[PDB]
RNA sequence: GCUUCGGGGAGGCGGCAAUAUCCUGUGAUCCGGAGAUUUCUGAAUGGGGAAACCCACUUACCAUAAGGUAGGUAUCUUGUACAAGAAGCGAACGAGGGGAAGUGAAACAUCUCAGUACCCUUAGGAAAAGACAUCAAAUGAGAUUCCCCAAGUAGCGGCGAGCGAACGGGGAGAAGCCGAUUAAUGCUAAUGUAGAAGAACAGCGUGGGAAAGCUGACCGUAGUAGGUGAUAGUCCUGUAUUCGAAACAUUAGCGUUAACAUAUUAAGUAGGGCGGGACACGAGAAAUCCUGUCUGAAGAUGGGGGGACCAUCCUCCAAGGCUAAAUACUCCUGACUGACCGAUAGUGAACCAGUACCGUGAGGGAAAGGCGAAAAGAACCCCUGUGAGGGGAG
RNA sequence: CCACUGUCGUUGAAAAGCCAGGGGAUGACUUGUGGAUAGGGGUGAAAGGCUAAUCAAACUCGGUGAUAGCUGGUUCUCCC
RNA sequence: GUGUCGUAAGGCAUGCUGGAGGUAUCACAAGAGCGAAUGCUGACGUGAGUAACGAUAAUGCGAGUGAAAAGCUCGCACGCCGGAAGAUCAAGGGUUCCAGUCCAACGUUAAUCGGGGCUGGGUGAGUCGACCCCUAAGGCGAGGCCGAAAGGCGUAGUCG
RNA sequence: GAAGUGGCAAAUACCAUGCUUCCAGGAAAAGCUUCUAAGGCUAUAAACGAAUCGUACCCUAAACCGA
């Protein structure tokens, strides 16, 4: 049947993104943290 | 300017693909900077094998294979490649 | 090397400066198409074009 | 560091103590003599390089510390000191007698 | 915001008591009103969002006094 | 990786991780100071955008083709369409604006938790507070802050659960002013950032190997350091001790320059009504402080306080602004330490770890160290598929 | 596009399917792409349905080591 | 492992293995003693060489190569799909594409084969698509309005 | 070294964004054509150019979402 995830990379990007990120305080404070774990990955 | 034609060709590309296009149509194959414009190209050539005037150039971006080594995976550089077809 | 690179014109370094790079490109083929059995000229020339824009940039400035 | 190339050393520890060379090559720590520490090597042939193969004896690294310079008039081992000379040369000198020379 | 330009008034936070003395979290909030104050010495009618405390300082300190010393704290 | 200034003196071109071409007393590699270069994204700032991309305009120069080189072009704030700033990120500590509930009360609503968690704003090496409109009631004291007592006292409290002072004493530090501001510059002094020298052991026996055994020496302002083929003051690196700086930060003293500031004694103020908040103090007999609302003085022949309130007495002058130290803390730099751990421990992470992996995402989150002293990592032969694996040899 | 009946499957081929039948199939239809509504909130031709295999109050982190008159467990030896 | 000693917890001695540390005595301090907590981590059992090997479209034989062939290559024949199980894309993925080479692991068996390992190669546009111009829903939004703060909304616009 | 033209049938594709009908009354903006406001254009040709990014392969799937 129809799973959950479904990709797409334009939806992706656009609820996930760096600028999407950067474009909220709260998202700037998630970019925060990531770098403070020291993640790899910060944003999808 | 003269000083980044120098640096447009990174290299000839020798395989069945350019060997067997010189001997037919005479078009050289060469691996060129991730930045050339055809016009770059085309303006690298003729200054720099003198004699020779560029018909067309047709460029490609080719990306580098995952080839994993050791406990790692890496990755090989994407490079440019162009052919570029001289007068007969 | 440097010794004979520190009293030389402006006009003349960039001058010269043309010819190594043109000379970086004709180690960049030979060495390609297997021409190239002494695989050091490529870091020495890299390195003299550095010294020469580290001079250019000297004697534009001063 | 106070042993270099060339100079002649006398093994003062290990299955060599009391032998004599030059020294070969030395690394940060460890030290390469002519001669002593030789070590049985199985050198597994190949074509592409030029090096044939088979059961090699080359000279191993030791310890710097297990060798010590030979002195030239006594034949015996000391250690080695600096003299700041007044008219502005640095050289080793032997630490029993003293002489410039090594 | 809900702040007076020249006594500084803003909205003060308090407690609702009841008479079983349940305390919930409330806001007071100033008397403020948009008024349009003459001002003799510019021949023009400026209008500012004040309080009602403010509106007596205007009454004992005259517009010219309380018109300087807001361009003085800035926003004009 | 380029240049220069210093150090250093024989090896070197970072690690896994070797090989090749080579470099190096014409001083390499390497270490310290300064400089130059410094793609793109990102506050990202020429416009836009699904970050590392797309599209521009403009000035000057060059080229003649379809461009190049060097700039300029975001927004806001303060000054005369022009200059100077700001932005964003990053530990804890400070100040401030908002502010729970689990819980306890053996239920629960007052209360507690607690002005805590959290959210938000913003600074400095600290911050805040700070010189009496303060206490005290003794023979009076004399700013602020922090510590030990006072004291789990006096009080507050469905007077329950709990909350919980102050006076004063002993200390740390002390300072009072009306610019105790900020930023540059130049001298003077001292650090810091590379470094250098640095003593003194032999013989014999065992042993793969000596540092351990036996015998006899030596240094010590250096004897409990780390290594070295087993346990070394005398083998190495070190240690005690004595010292170097061309250059550039840093700290302090003097001088100069330019930015800002420089009150003159304080009215919508003190006090009052109403509703709240803070005081240890829950309206209580409730003083004192704060203020959303409504009001509102006296103004030195005066006013505030001394815990309802009045009288007397004592004390002090709000409605101007500042002020070091003692105090709080650790993303960090150095030196040193540990009856702290030793690979299921200690950081989640000794290892290519915030990784693999899981999740749309916020986020969660592992496992995994050790040949040997030295690779001397087993030439060659044999079985097998030129495999795995083994047996010889070494 | 649905999901009415049955068998099967139930450590499945599958954390909801297959097979044989079944319903709608020009419409209050089905579907692609992008966007909007966010937790005591949303959305709901209404089943407390659905809101990322989670729903009479999502998920993650934090308060937090919530509390637990309850259940489990509680590690060497001998003497009185 | 063995012997021996003590009321016990346990002590001592010693053979082998091991290869670099240990610690009397007396004090002192504890991350101080494990069989259970449907305890936690790792390893390994039993079930058991059992169930199963994933659509009942289907295979047979001859050569080749190979250490080895039911599964690979070629050939003849047979069967299945054929509004697909054939082709072109978008989305998504990212080298899985082609060749050579290898068969440890992966492939539910074998494998000489493979979407597996390794090494090379391969994607050529004025006309296809994107980019670009334009706008929808919907975002962001000089000034503007509103709001303890954070922020919410909104015009011109600017994206989409 | 060959042929390569006649009949018939025939789409849901094209004519057709047409036509006829009905109500539930059917995007926007730009490109494009014209008009002027403040203050170069149209024909003829000749030469030269059209950048950059994608392009492999699967895609009713063993390559995507389902470990």
């Amino acid at each position: 049947m129809k799973r959950t995830f479904q990709p797409s990379v334009i939806k992706r990007k656009r609820t996930h993104g760096f600028r999407a990120r950067m474009a909220t305080k709260k998202g700037r404070q998630v970019l925060a943290r990531r770098r403070a774990k020291g993640r790899h990955r910060l944003t999808v | 300017n003269n000083a980044r034609l120098y640096q447009v060709l990174r290299g000839p590309v020798f395989s069945e693909k350019s060997q067997m296009l010189g001997d037919s149509l005479g078009v050289q194959v060469f691996k060129i900077d991730s930045k050339a414009t055809k016009l770059e190209v085309k303006k690298a050539v003729e200054l720099m094998f003198e004699g020779v005037e560029v018909l067309k150039v047709n460029t490609l971006n080719v990306k580098g294979k995952t080839k994993r080594f050791g406990k790692n995976i890496g990755r090989r550089n994407d490079y440019k490649k162009a052919y570029v077809t001289l007068k007969a | 090397k440097i010794s004979e690179l520190r009293d030389k014109s402006l006009e003349e370094l960039t001058q010269l400066l043309d010819e190594k790079q043109l000379d970086a490109f004709r180690i960049r083929m030979a060495k390609a198409t297997g021409q190239l059995g002494n695989t050091h000229e490529v870091r020495v020339n890299r390195r003299a074009i550095a010294q020469l824009q580290t001079l250019i940039n000297e004697k534009q400035r001063g | 560091s106070k042993l270099r190339k060339g100079d002649t050393v006398i093994v003062i520890a290990g299955k060599d103590k009391g032998k004599q060379g030059t020294v070969q090559a030395v690394k940060n720590d460890r030290i390469k003599v002519e001669g002593i520490n030789i070590v049985t090597k199985h050198q597994k042939p190949n074509q592409a390089t030029g090096v044939e193969g088979g059961i090699l004896k080359q000279e191993a690294f030791l310890h710097i510390s297990n060798v010590a310079i030979l002195n030239a008039q006594t034949q015996k081992a000391d250690r080695i000191t600096y003299q700041f000379g007044e008219d502005g040369k640095k050289q080793r000198v032997y630490r029993s007698n003293g002489e410039v020379v090594a | 915001s809900r702040v007076c330009q020249v006594t500084g008034k803003r909205p003060m936070v308090g407690n609702n008591v009841s008479h079983a003395n349940n305390k919930t979290r409330r806001r007071f909030l100033p008397n403020l009103h948009h008024h349009r104050f003459w001002v003799e010495s510019e021949n023009r009618f400026v209008r500012l969002r004040i309080s009602t405390k403010g509106m007596r300082i205007i009454d004992k300190l005259g517009i010219d006094k309380v018109l300087v010393d807001l361009r003085a704290q800035g926003q004009k």
